[PDB]
């Protein structure tokens, strides 16, 4: 259950 | 009237997410903007220092900064609401407030459809927001999307990321085996990027959730504990990441250990505020396995205060727990859930 | 000695045709082959005629003498080579499909798969039929996996005839379980698209119906029956999507408190649901429907129960509310047989 | 709903 | 004036983009008793830039060339979006009388400026990739099909899909393999039976398919398809004359002389008629005049050595030529270099 | 060689 | 079963991974000892000729390949393959992508026909049309390669692949898109582990057609950066120092024109392969320092590696615009028959 | 003009 980052 | 051109440059180094250019430009214009006077200049290079404040994750600033942006919004730039609402929407986005962020970024998104501005970022934070929102189809509808702003701007460091959103995706709904084919085939391609460690934890870290969902809990702690070996910082994924090992090592009906995780997880997740949510999962979960008393019942009350699916099935384990007891309470409970859920 | 490999030839030209339906080319190698077939002692070759001709005979959508044929060669499909045994999985699949029993055409086509996957095969329509399949399944995730798949090998040899279906099975997964506003977009795109081909109405028929219930799912009724009537003035001939297509009008003018009109309208389907056995997964829920509103009573548990043994589940929230006047234990049971629908 | 014909 | 004239080319612009004819032609004369209310010229010059796309798919070209003229000459003041369309719109009414250059040159500028603008019109893509397809062997040809074709996917435009792989086929034809041609040219020819409007597709891919087999040898196998291809020729164009032309080529290359006499006969009395049958007909009496007569070999050329508006015609006319007067051969490689090098 | 009409 | 673990060691080579192909070959040095199946043995000989192709060990793989084509006729069609695809990369990595070319098309149909399906295969040939100046055919393969890395994820290959139609376009027009892409590259060759390689070649031909346009003090610079982030000699190190000296010697500058031509032949003196691209270098010192000598002298060397030739036949006869007559004349029926 | 690298 791991998300990866944002952009910005 | 050069400022104005060169703050659309910053905006053109800023939606790259280039970093030495950003800086560069940033200071020289911090230098260059002592002439202060047209409003809407101004304000757009609030809005630009917005965003470039978003690239170094200053959540604080960056907030207080938007409340100064809030006090304005009346005399706004079309473009201006627009950045507004999408640094309002990563914003809340730090703050793992998924739920607003993911408004904001739908007014972001209908405004990029009024002004004719597109960037894929938006899109990509869209599909991301949906997917901690719970396996949405419009998590692959818009991620799809990504795919393809991005393959056209060779993004494909966020490309992979795309990947792995859909693999998560296919992971929750069902098809495992596909979902390792594919993570298989990150794990072969991410070692070519500068940084590999990260995609590496998050993959080895859902392929061991994968394989505990499959029944091989042997493999499950064995790449939790790459992923471990691998991670370097205390975001959500690590707290997860720890929940997951924990998850695993009580299946093994192993003592104390998953107790020693818990609260690893339980101290960090103290720290700082945002973690609560997840927090109070891992806590519950402490609550099932290790006080052996009801008292969290009276708790769930409280945790049904400020709520996803994650509600509906607390409610069913109380709706479980009730059927082996109490009917009424069990009855009008998943009457909620299988009402609600739709 | 040397015919064998001529004839066999002749056999990949007529599997060639089947494949790309090209119907001329079809029949032509037929009335080439069946008069030809005289002189072949070789059981490869005249399995492969054999096995070939239940997919010709799935052209002529004779169910019957295709049942037959495949009953002939189930005795035989010991000694069959693994793609002759991909191609008696396959038909027995598309003979499942045509009997409209969805879950064994699923078992066959996944096995149809699997063994494609074996063998290196690669036929694009077996993706779409499998998609097809998961859509009359009620709306899974894995249709839009295979109706993706199938698209990315439709695209590649520019059958867009298929290709319209596959985005039709895409507007119902947007449809059902999500949103309705971009599956109308999908359906309008749909429509200002279809009239280039030479088979119009059937893609309108279907568009219209499935807006229909677009719109009644999302709200105003009377914008429904117009398209609802747009489509059935289309249809003509009598199928699933027809009775399914009076079954949602009907279910519209129920709730626009027009009543009987629409009771009516249930007969027409209902007398036209018993002339067809496959028809029956719509003939009782017709049934459950007349039931529900003219004979509301105790029998109705007992005729839904006589319709819950077959069927293999709207029905058991409706039994537990219906379980809310009297005794309230024994309901939960029927949540948790909810609870194990979901897993 | 209304869903198309197979292939065949 | 002031309400809803636009206010409903909101849902009319839509049937202008996506070629519904039902809706257009329900507001079409609806707006032809609706526009003689107004008396701005913003309303009237782009409705009559409606006017010419309007008329040019009712094939009126004379309408559109006098139009053309009285819209030239209020073209300067407004406006950038009606500059747009009378540039489009001259581009494509010089396209349909031949004169593919003096389209194309302004076909670029609506390029550039459909690009500036904003706008996307995947039609532009796809008429410009048809000029430079007529324009031989363009690579900007493939890379507009191909920006054409990610849209027109997206836009279902399957109709239009089939045509960017036909422009791809002559592509890859009178480029190089011709192999990959005929396989495309072969899931064509069964792929668009599909379609209502059959006979058009069959008559143009069964004339290049039959143009391919002429490079390829036997020109007898050729002579059953350009039969197959003239029997289904409806009404007239170029195409139906390249057709008889290549048919006249397959002959005077075979054995048999005597009915391409006839073919070549039915070919200039043909082209003599209409105006876009030019070049055509230079080039089908060019044979006539250089292998027949001889004596008035070089006459032709010297009539129409300035006249094409390269390579054939300039090695043809130097290949003798490159043993007699090397003073005027050798400097005429000049342009015929230069317009391969720039 | 023969062409595909234009748009319109 | 080692026969299985010989299909892994393969799908090692396929995918590059260097560690595990390491490791997996250090267990093959144990476990070849008792075999004796034959075809075993020339499976891991030709899985280790393609070891050999990973190692840039150039003199073992044409020995062992030479060794390895007395008994091509015992091969099954796989192991035919294999060889094939094996001579093509090793005739590809000595600079002659003619029999490079033809190995490697020769496998593409020797693969088509067997059902064998590899990404790296239509690269290479896409590639070898590339290295074969402008043509069609290399954005006609790297499309196929486009879709094949895009389905398997190797966007490292991608960026390469970008990298190729970019110089097909560069060889003939759309500078505009072509600076488009390669400013686009630019930004995202950031991500990757070895940037530096990207950043060079992508540099180099970005101020090649920043000097096509005629925008020369921008290509020296970029040409510079260029020079500063290689670190080692190969065809496009060469090549990049040849197009230093042609801006050099178009912006007057003749001294560091001179050191870097002079640099650049004797950089190239030494490896047998780098002669194709030396034999030309050579070739830009005549049009500046001997000058006017017969051209012939140096010709007569320069007629066998010319097997842009129609640029050079040109050029041939673009310095005799002054002179008449035959002769002249002779050369255009020459590069208008090769034109075809 | 600089090219990329073989596969392998």
């Amino acid at each position: 259950s791991s998300k990866p980052d944002i952009v910005g | 009237e050069d400022v104005k051109g060169k703050l659309d440059e910053w905006l053109n180094a800023l939606v790259h997410l280039d970093k030495q250019q950003v800086e560069r430009i940033y200071e020289e214009l911090q230098g260059e903007m002592k002439h202060v006077l047209d409003f809407e200049i101004i304000n757009y290079y609030k809005l630009l220092y917005t965003r470039y404040l978003i690239m170094k994750r200053d959540i604080s600033a960056l907030e207080e900064e938007l409340d100064k942006l809030k006090k304005v919004y009346k005399k706004y730039s079309p473009f201006q609401k627009l950045l507004y609402m999408y640094g309002r929407g990563l914003l809340c986005c730090l703050q793992y407030r998924w739920k607003d962020g993911l408004d904001y970024l739908l007014k972001t998104e209908v405004m990029a459809k009024e002004q004719g501005y597109h960037e894929t970022g938006l899109y990509y934070n869209i599909a991301l927001a949906y997917t901690h929102l719970d396996i949405h189809h419009l998590a692959i509808h818009f991620v799809n999307m990504a795919l393809e702003g991005f393959r056209s701007e060779y993004k494909f460091r966020n490309i992979i990321n795309c990947q792995i959103l859909i693999a998560v995706s296919y992971t929750e709904k069902g098809q495992y085996e596909e979902a390792l084919k594919m993570y298989e085939s990150i794990l072969r391609e991410a070692t070519s990027f500068a940084d590999k460690d990260v995609l590496l934890a998050i993959t080895l870290s859902n392929m061991g959730s994968i394989y505990y969902k499959k029944g091989k809990y042997q493999q499950a702690k064995k790449y939790y504990l790459d992923s471990l070996q691998l991670q370097k910082q205390i975001d959500l994924n690590y707290l997860d990441t720890i929940y997951e090992m924990a998850l695993v090592c009580i299946k093994l009906e192993e003592l104390e250990e998953a107790r020693t995780l818990i609260d690893k997880g339980i101290d960090a997740a103290k720290q700082e505020e945002r973690f609560n949510a997840k927090l109070y999962l891992l806590l519950m979960l402490r609550y099932k396995y290790f006080e052996e008393a009801k008292d969290y019942k009276a708790f769930l009350e409280n945790e049904a205060i400020p709520l996803i699916e994650l509600k509906k099935v607390y409610v069913e384990l109380a709706e479980h727990f009730s059927s082996l007891s109490r009917f009424e309470e069990s009855n009008r409970y998943y009457r909620l859930v299988i009402d609600l859920m739709n």
